[PDB]
């Protein structure tokens, strides 16, 4: 058995993953097994998720995470959201499930049947860690396959029936966008935007052709960037900031993903554009805004003159200003006036809220979406006790944004750990002192002291 | 060539008897119905 | 060597009695602008509204309060989420009503503590130490992050962070148990077991060390003199001190590897730590303890209460009556 | 050679659990009131000592089940299974809350029991007696909130019921009723267990951080071995270290490890003190220049004043259901609530 | 080291495994049959979801008197019919 | 006088600071 | 205490007849109601609107009475406001509205007396926690 004991291999059993970092033929096969584990949960979750799916539900209130993420890209929906072609949900779900086999015979062949090494077998698919030329060719490669994957949603989106669109006039539907946003300054000028509130960097993309321009912008720039690492070896400077080693390649990746981690953790919170209401809830941010408008809408119905209410703090007990003089929701609300939800757009004005509009145009379906969006608000327990701490049992309910901000937080921070982790290992290892300080050459002994 | 009860074979089962006991007892509360 | 190269050598300097390094040089401006506007705030401040509802608290010494009440005081629900430096101020006086202090010393603190972080990493590598003293100061550095930082973001606003202050400390806790039934939530619950586990083991090893120091001073001296700075001998009889353990518990319960003894002191209070953190940024996004309220029924339908429904009466008590005048509308949504 | 030195001769022998003179107390005693609370937890009610289930046979968890105090009725009675109260009918016995004590009682001497154990295991063995120092620390705690707590108070009742939540409700309790957050000896318990896993944190990351290489392995572990003389990791590398990040430094190995022992041992006994106490009311409840100002000055608020409005809060919403030997109705008109919740 | 035979060595033997897939499953099988005859109620005076209430009883058996505890119990236990 | 009494014994405290920093009894290796 | 047939008893109509529930229909009504009314109506209050709830003395005075099952499921098929006075339907959720609300859309006749058995049980039950709020958790 070759390096798969310590005392061959310096690593114990519980460390026992690195013992693969110079076999890069079982490694491989670590890799693309655990690739068909993605695959199959994907698979295997889908198809669960549709054996549960009652259609005549809201998706949110059914604890479905991968359903919704269809339905965003244009399969099984219809106006409103509604469900009307359960088929491709189950196709993509067999498809991936499927292919996961692939996936896993692939990586149980070179985990444990293929050669150790692939040096050897060939000078394509061999490489060095040290080898900063090969690295960037495999990099290269690997960023024109993602940029064809971005291109894919534009493909999608264009090309093959479009989709779902939160904002479309007459509500939500799929539609197909023609022009998506290919102008710069506004592609990358989401990039430049505070993540603050009322900014919220790129989390506050609210309309679809940014989305698809942007994803014309990504898949070519890494097709651009592919090519160029292909082409080209690391630079002068590149070569002495960066430690140059496997265990630094992968810190450098953990350090991406917990980055990641953290902006979709955003994403799913607030943004209601790719993570359309109707298939994941209303957002925090959505709700409280939901329960101002139902009682401004009751209390109006009841007689009351909503613009001129004083609360019991003296601000307006419906309506007041924010600190830019917008007219906003009052109570706690007045946090989320930053908020903007396709229910709520035809009530604003150019200077906020429009009251006018409040006393005239609220439709019943306005307020059956708030009423709906009050009473599902992303506030539930562990055991998936809808409501606030203090409530009942009764409603099983967490809203799948809740499940899957808190996943992605939780992710994301280990993974921030990982990186920690990693890079300062990579960094002792490569300088010689991950093992310990040598005793006959401690090197503090060897500096003056500090008084 | 070792014993068979000891101190420790007498610790072992004061607290392994009535654990596996209890766990039979808590798996029929499962099964109770109001 | 040009400027650029002996500043660099100095900024990394082993020699200076405070390490630098290049997290230093961030570390050092944003520590010394939380920590000077945090003195002058605590003390001097006038009220802040935090609640968003001209309802200004006080959080100062000057203006009333003492040591154990005093605080800086969150920026106003107004604000929400909105960043609120100096310049977006008309006044400092406008600043001051709105709580601009919290934001300056919790922005400044958070990456000043980030960078500390940095700095620990960076030191031990110019010592050729092993790298990993700052993955343990990971756990309450995400602590602070999750009270400062992911709370406010999930909730929607900095109001909603915990204020720097003793009282206000404890006003973020009740009010949290009461939204969120915390002490209902296994990452809180594995939290406690860090912390107490943590001082738990903090005592055992002090203790077993302690117990075990080999002789080496008279009964007039204090034990301590028996050991020099920079001896080559270990000055304490692990044998004897596994010996005493493992027969208070039993032979392999106890660790006869040091090596392995000092990595469970990381991990457990770390890693319990790193479970709460996680708990408050979870709860960020409302994913709350459980709640079992009501969970037993008796034969006709009666509720049969057990302590969870008591623990219930009080998280009620606290979310009646928390930011009694902010609250407009039935449900209590951010 | 007496029977009582044949009798020692076979207590101290060496064996997989050492048992020794203090093992007569500590491992029947130890062993009731831990199957004692298994007992309780898994089969006992609490429905006629304060209206609650609290058993895995009533549908409770983990989390919910307690042996809960007895009623309040019983005052301080030890509540003997031969007592007047039971007159030794178990079934009734364990209605009336008899396990509590039961637990408490033998969980006392069992604590005792294990103090005596370290004094004996320390003695025989050779070494100081340090564990069983700090191990006064937890009988501290245990004596004060189990015992001299309900003891001040109307009756054991009020005492922490062993169960997870009702732990829980004993927090909650004394957060509505004592303030004891305010209280400067719980902060400095507080302090000494933070401190504690801080100390733990750090002092096991610093002798991880600094090791020696003493052997060739990636995993350092096997490195070490039990019957090295030398240290296994810089002492002076170390200080240099946390010299430079954090200003100070131990220098002493054995400063460094009596220190350790005496945080959150010097924590626990503050937080004891203050439990005793609450005993008796003595609350750090208020500071009355605050009320003397807050009464006058509508405007003035802080955050100890909107704490106050909380645990007003927390007594008039729980007392009803938390102490139903009082008989509590208090009408919905009464119980204080801010505007719209 | 204390001269006890080793656990990895007790319970890798036959005669180990002989013995306790006996008394392992009985065990278990005594503690469900506590329960489930319903003994557990009768020994412990714990409720049965039948028997927390009378009929139409909304008010919870608090014990009121220390040393007529015994025959409250018995009081209210004879209400439950 | 509560305030100058909290804010000098805060005052004393970062003095303390100072001196055991920069003028500790030096670790020295014997 | 069970849930005995007198328990069981509720008010058919409004003349005085009544019907007495089984258990597998209270019991399929509280499910009925977990899944398409518990959302606005947890605990028998109504979280859009608390100034009316589902206790049975306010349901006895709206117009028509609704403290009955052929009340209740008329409620179902038509609602109306408090004084009946104007069709509420493209608002809260009826067998006439199931388009708009698509948890209505298979309910059948039988589904709507579990229902309205439920809500007419529940406060027997309950007593004041039914429609009380979080005064009586
Ligand atoms: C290496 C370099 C990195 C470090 C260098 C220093 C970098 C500084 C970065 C500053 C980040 C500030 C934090 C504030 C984030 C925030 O308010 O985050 C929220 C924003 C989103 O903001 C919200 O975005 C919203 C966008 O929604 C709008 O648009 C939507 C469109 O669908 C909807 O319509 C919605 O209704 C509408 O309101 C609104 O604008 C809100 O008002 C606004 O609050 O997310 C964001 O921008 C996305 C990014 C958030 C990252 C979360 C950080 C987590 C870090 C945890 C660290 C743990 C550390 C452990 C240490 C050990
Ligand atoms: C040390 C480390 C090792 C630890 C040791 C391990 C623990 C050992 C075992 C401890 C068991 C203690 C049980 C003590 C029960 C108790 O006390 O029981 C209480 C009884 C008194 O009974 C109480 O008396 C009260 C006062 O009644 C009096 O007043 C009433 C109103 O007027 C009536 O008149 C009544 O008839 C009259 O007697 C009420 O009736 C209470 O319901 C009733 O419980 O005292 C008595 O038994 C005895 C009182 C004298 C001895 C007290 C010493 C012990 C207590 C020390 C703690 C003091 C706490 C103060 C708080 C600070
Ligand atoms: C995603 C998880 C994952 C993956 C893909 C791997 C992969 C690998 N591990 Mg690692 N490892 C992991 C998690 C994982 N590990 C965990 C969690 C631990 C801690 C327990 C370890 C601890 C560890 C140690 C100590 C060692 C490894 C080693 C290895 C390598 C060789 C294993 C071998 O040849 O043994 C042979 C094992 C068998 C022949 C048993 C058969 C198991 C098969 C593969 C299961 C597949 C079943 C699947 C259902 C069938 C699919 C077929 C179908 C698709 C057609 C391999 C690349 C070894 C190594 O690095 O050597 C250089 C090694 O020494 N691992
Ligand atoms: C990360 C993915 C990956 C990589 C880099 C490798 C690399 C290698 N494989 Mg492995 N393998 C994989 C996955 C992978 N494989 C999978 C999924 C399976 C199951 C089907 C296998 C089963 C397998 C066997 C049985 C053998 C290899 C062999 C090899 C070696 C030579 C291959 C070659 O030159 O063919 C030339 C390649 C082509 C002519 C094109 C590839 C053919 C496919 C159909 C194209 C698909 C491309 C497309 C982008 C895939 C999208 C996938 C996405 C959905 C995940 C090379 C080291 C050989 C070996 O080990 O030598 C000793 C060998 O005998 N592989
Ligand atoms: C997975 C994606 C990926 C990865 C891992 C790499 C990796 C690398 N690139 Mg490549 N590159 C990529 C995609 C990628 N690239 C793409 C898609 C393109 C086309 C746009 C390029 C075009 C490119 C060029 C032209 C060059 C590289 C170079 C390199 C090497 C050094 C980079 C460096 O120092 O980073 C760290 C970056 C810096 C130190 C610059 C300053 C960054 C500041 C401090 C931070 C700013 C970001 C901050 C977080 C704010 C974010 C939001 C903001 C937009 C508001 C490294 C091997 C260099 C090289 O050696 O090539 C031979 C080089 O010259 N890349
Ligand atoms: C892509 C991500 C990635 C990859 C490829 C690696 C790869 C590696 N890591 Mg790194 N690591 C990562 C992320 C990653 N890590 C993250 C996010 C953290 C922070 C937690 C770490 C922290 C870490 C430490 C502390 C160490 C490594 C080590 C290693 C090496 C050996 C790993 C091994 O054998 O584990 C074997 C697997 C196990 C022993 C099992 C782990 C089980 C975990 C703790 C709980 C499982 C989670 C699950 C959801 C909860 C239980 C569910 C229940 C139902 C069963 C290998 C190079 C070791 C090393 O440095 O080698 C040089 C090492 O000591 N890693
Ligand atoms: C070290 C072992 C130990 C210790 C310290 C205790 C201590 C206690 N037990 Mg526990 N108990 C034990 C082992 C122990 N028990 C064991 C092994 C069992 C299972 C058999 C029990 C079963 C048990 C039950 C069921 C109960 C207790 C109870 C008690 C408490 C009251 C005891 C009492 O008043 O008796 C008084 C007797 C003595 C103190 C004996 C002292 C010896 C004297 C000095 C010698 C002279 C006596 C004389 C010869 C007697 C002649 C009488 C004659 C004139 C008629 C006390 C805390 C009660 C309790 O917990 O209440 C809540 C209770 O109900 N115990
Ligand atoms: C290497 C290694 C490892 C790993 C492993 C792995 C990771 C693997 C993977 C694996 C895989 C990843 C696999 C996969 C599989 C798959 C399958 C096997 C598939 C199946 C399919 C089917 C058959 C289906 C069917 C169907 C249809 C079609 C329709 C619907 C219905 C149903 C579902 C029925 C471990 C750790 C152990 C250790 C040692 C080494
Ligand atoms: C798709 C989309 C879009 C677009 C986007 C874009 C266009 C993006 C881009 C992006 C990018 C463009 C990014 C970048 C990133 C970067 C980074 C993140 C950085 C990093 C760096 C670092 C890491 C460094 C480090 C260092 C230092 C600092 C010093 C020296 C050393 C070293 C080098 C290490 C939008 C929004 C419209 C919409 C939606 C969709
Ligand atoms: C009171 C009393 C008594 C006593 C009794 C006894 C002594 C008992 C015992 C008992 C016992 C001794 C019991 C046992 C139980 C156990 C159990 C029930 C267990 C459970 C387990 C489980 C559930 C597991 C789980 C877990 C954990 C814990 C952690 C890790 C993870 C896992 C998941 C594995 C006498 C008669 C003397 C007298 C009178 C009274
Ligand atoms: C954030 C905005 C700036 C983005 C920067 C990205 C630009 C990419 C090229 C920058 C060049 C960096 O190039 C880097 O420069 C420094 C200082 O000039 C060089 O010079 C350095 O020499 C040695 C180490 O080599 C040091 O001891 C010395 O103090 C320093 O002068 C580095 O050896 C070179 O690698
Ligand atoms: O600020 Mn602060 O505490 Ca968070 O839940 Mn809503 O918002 Mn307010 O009431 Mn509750
Ligand atoms: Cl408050
Ligand atoms: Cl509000
Ligand atoms: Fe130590």
């Amino acid at each position: 058995a070759t390096n798969r004991d310590q005392e061959s291999s310096g690593f114990a059993w519980w460390a026992g993953n690195a013992r693969l970092i110079n076999l890069s033929g079982k490694l491989l096969g670590a890799h693309v097994a655990h690739a068909g584990l993605i695959v199959f949960w994907a698979g295997a979750m889908t198809l669960f998720e549709l054996a549960h799916f009652i259609p005549e539900k809201p998706m949110y209130e059914q604890g479905l995470i991968l359903i919704p993420h269809i339905a965003t890209l244009g399969w099984g929906v219809g106006p409103g959201g509604e469900v009307v072609d359960t088929f491709p949900f189950f196709v993509v779900g067999v498809v991936h499930l499927i292919s996961s086999a692939v996936l896993g015979f692939g990586g149980v062949y070179h985990a444990i049947r293929g050669p150790e090494t692939l040096e050897e077998y060939s000078s394509f698919f061999g490489y060095d860690w040290k080898d900063k030329n090969k690295m960037t060719t495999i990099l290269g490669f690997h960023l024109i396959v993602l940029g064809i994957g971005a291109l894919l949603l534009v493909a999608k989106a264009m090309f093959f029936g479009g989709l779902y669109d939160t904002w479309a006039p007459g509500g939500g539907d799929v539609r197909v966008i023609t022009n998506p946003t290919l102008d710069p300054r506004v592609i990358f000028g989401y990039l430049l935007k505070s993540p603050f509130g009322g900014e919220g960097w790129i989390v506050s993309v609210n309309n679809l052709e940014d989305v698809v321009g942007g994803h014309i912008w990504i898949g070519l720039i890494c097709i651009a960037g592919g090519i160029w690492h292909i082409l080209t070896t690391p630079f002068g400077w590149a070569r002495r900031a960066f430690i140059w080693s496997g265990e630094a390649y992968l810190s450098y990746s953990l350090g991406a993903l917990s980055m990641m981690g953290f902006i979709a953790t955003c994403f799913v919170w607030f943004n209601n554009t790719v993570y359309p209401s109707e298939f994941y809830g209303p957002t925090g941010p959505e709700a409280s805004q939901a329960q101002a408008m139902t009682f401004l809408i009751r209390d109006q119905k009841l007689g009351a003159n909503v613009g001129s209410a004083q609360g019991p703090t003296g601000l307006g007990k419906y309506l007041m200003r924010s600190p830019t003089g917008e007219i906003i929701f009052g109570g706690e609300t007045m946090r989320f006036w930053d908020f903007r939800g396709p229910w709520l757009e035809p009530l604003r004005g150019p200077n906020g809220l429009d009251l006018n509009k409040i006393k005239n145009d609220i439709q019943p379906w306005q307020e059956r979406r708030a009423a709906e969006y009050m009473t599902h608000a992303p506030l539930g327990s562990l055991n998936s006790v809808g409501g606030v701490a203090t409530e009942i049992n009764s409603v099983n309910f967490v809203s799948p944004r809740s499940w899957l901000a808190t996943s992605h937080f939780v992710l994301a921070f280990f993974f921030l750990v990982g990186h920690l982790w990693h890079a300062g290992r990579a960094r002792a290892a490569a300088a010689g002192f991950e093992k310990g300080i040598d005793r006959e050459s401690e090197p503090v002994l060897s500096m003056p002291s500090l008084d | 060539s070792y014993p068979i009860f000891t101190v420790r074979w007498v610790a072992v089962h004061t607290l392994a008897v009535p654990t596996i006991f209890f766990l039979g007892a808590i798996a029929a509360m499962q099964f109770i119905q109001r | 060597a040009n400027l650029w190269e002996r500043f660099c050598n100095w900024v990394t300097s082993t020699d200076n009695r405070l390490y630098v390094g290049w997290f230093g040089v961030i570390m050092i401006p944003t520590l010394l602008a939380a920590t000077i506007c945090f003195v002058i705030a605590f003390i001097a401040a006038p009220p802040v509204d935090i609640d968003g509802i001209r309802e200004p608290v006080s959080g100062s010494l000057l203006y009333g309060n003492n040591i154990i009440t005093g605080a800086v005081v969150p920026s106003s629900n107004a604000i929400g989420l909105h960043f609120y430096p100096i310049w977006e101020a008309a006044s400092l006086d406008e600043w001051l009503y709105n709580g601009g202090p919290y934001q300056l010393i919790i922005f400044h603190f958070l990456l000043g503590a980030s960078c500390y972080m940095g700095r620990q990493w960076e030191l031990s590598y110019r010592l050729g130490m092993r790298p990993w003293i700052c993955v343990a100061y990971s756990a309450p550095l995400a602590s602070a992050f999750a009270v400062f930082l992911i709370y406010p973001i999930g909730q929607g606003s900095f109001s909603d962070g915990m204020p720097l202050g003793i009282s206000g400390t404890f006003n973020f806790m009740i009010v949290f148990q009461a939204e969120h039934n915390i002490l209902m939530h296994p990452f809180h619950q594995l939290g406690v077991a860090g912390v107490f586990g943590g001082a738990l083991f903090c005592a055992m090893h002090g203790s077993l060390v302690t117990s075990s120091l080999i002789r080496e001073t008279t009964e007039t001296e204090s034990a301590n003199y028996g050991y020099k700075f920079g001896q080559e001998e270990e000055t304490y009889n692990i044998v004897a001190a596994h010996g005493y353990f493992g027969r208070l518990i039993f032979q392999y319960a106890s660790f006869n590897n040091s090596r392995s003894l000092h990595f469970f002191l990381a991990a457990w209070p770390v890693v319990g730590v790193w479970f709460a953190a996680l708990g408050i940024s979870t709860m960020a996004f409302n994913l709350n303890g459980f709640n079992f309220n009501h969970s037993v029924i008796d034969a006709k339908g009666n509720v049969i209460n057990t302590w969870a429904d008591i623990i219930n009466r009080a998280n009620l008590g606290m979310e009646v009556m928390h930011e009694r005048n902010a609250h407009n509308f039935p449900l209590d949504l951010a | 050679r007496g029977w009582f030195d044949i009798l020692d001769d076979w207590l101290k022998r060496d064996r997989f659990v050492f048992v020794g003179w203090s093992g007569i107390l500590l491992f029947p005693c130890a062993y009731l009131a831990l199957g004692g609370w298994l007992t309780g937890t898994t089969f006992v009610t609490s429905w006629y000592t304060h209206g609650l289930a609290s058993s895995y046979l009533e549908g409770c968890n983990f989390l919910t089940v307690a042996v809960s105090t007895p009623a309040n009725s019983m005052g301080h009675s030890l509540l003997l299974l031969w007592g007047p109260e039971a007159q030794g009918d178990f079934t009734r016995w364990c209605q009336l809350g008899g396990l509590w004590t039961f637990i408490a009682l033998h969980g006392a001497f069992g604590l005792i029991g294990f103090m005596l154990r370290q004094f004996e295991i320390a003695r025989l063995v050779g070494v100081r007696p340090y564990n069983a120092i700090a191990f006064s620390a937890p009988i501290a705690v245990f004596v004060s909130v189990f015992l001299i707590y309900p003891l001040g108070q109307s009756s054991w009742f009020f005492a922490p019921s062993f169960g997870v939540a009702a732990i829980f409700r004993f927090l909650l309790f004394f957060q509505g009723f004592h303030n004891w957050t305010l209280n400067p000896f719980h902060m400095m318990g507080v302090a000494g267990v933070l401190g504690g896993a801080l100390l733990c944190a750090i002092h096991g990351a610093t002798v991880e951080n600094t090791l020696f290489q003493d052997g060739e392995g990636a995993s350092t572990f096997r490195a070490f071995n039990p019957t090295q003389a030398e240290e296994t990791y810089s002492m002076v590398t170390a200080n240099r270290f946390w010299s430079q990040i954090f200003g100070i430094a131990f220098s002493n190995k054995r400063w460094l490890h009596f220190f350790m022992l005496f945080v959150p041992v010097t924590g626990l006994w503050m937080s004891a003190i203050g439990v005793v106490g609450l005993a008796l009311n003595l609350r750090s409840y208020d500071f009355i220049s605050q009320e003397i100002r807050a009464a006058e000055d509508p405007e003035f608020e802080t955050f100890y004043t909107k704490n106050l409005l909380l645990n007003e809060g927390i007594r008039a919403w729980m007392a009803p259901q938390d102490q139903p030997h009082e008989n509590f109705v208090f009408p919905e008109e009464v119980l204080p609530r801010g505007n719209a919740l | 080291t204390t001269g006890e035979r080793p656990f990895s060595d007790i319970i890798t033997s036959v005669r180990y495994w002989v013995i306790h897939s006996i008394t392992i499953p009985a065990l278990f099988i005594a503690g469900w049959l506590f329960v489930s005859t319903g003994l557990a109620y009768d020994v412990f005076g714990t409720p049965r979801p039948d028997s927390y209430y009378a009929q139409e009883q909304r008010s919870i058996p608090l014990v009121t008197d220390r040393f007529e505890a015994k025959q409250q119990v018995e009081t209210f236990l004879e209400q439950l019919k | 006088m509560e305030t100058i009494t909290y804010v000098f014994i805060f005052a004393c405290i970062i003095a303390l600071f100072f001196f055991a920093i920069f003028f500790r009894e030096p670790p020295r290796i014997t | 205490a069970e849930l005995t047939p007198e328990v069981l008893t509720v008010p058919l109509n409004s003349e005085g007849k009544t019907i007495t529930l089984t258990e597998k229909q209270y019991l399929e009504g509280k499910r009925l109601f977990q899944y398409a009314c518990a959302s606005c109506h947890v605990g028998g209050i109504t979280k859009t609107n608390p100034s009316l709830d589902l206790r049975t003395e306010t349901l006895a005075l709206a117009t028509p009475p609704r403290d009955n099952i052929e009340g209740l499921v008329d409620y179902m098929k038509n609602p109306t406001t408090y004084d009946g006075e104007q069709e509420i339907a493209e608002v809260h959720p009826s067998l006439r509205s199931a388009d708009i609300f698509p948890k209505m859309r298979n309910l059948t006749e039988k589904d709507l007396v579990a229902i309205a058995g439920h809500i007419l049980v529940e406060p027997k039950i309950l007593g004041d926690k039914w429609g009380g709020g979080k005064v009586y958790y």
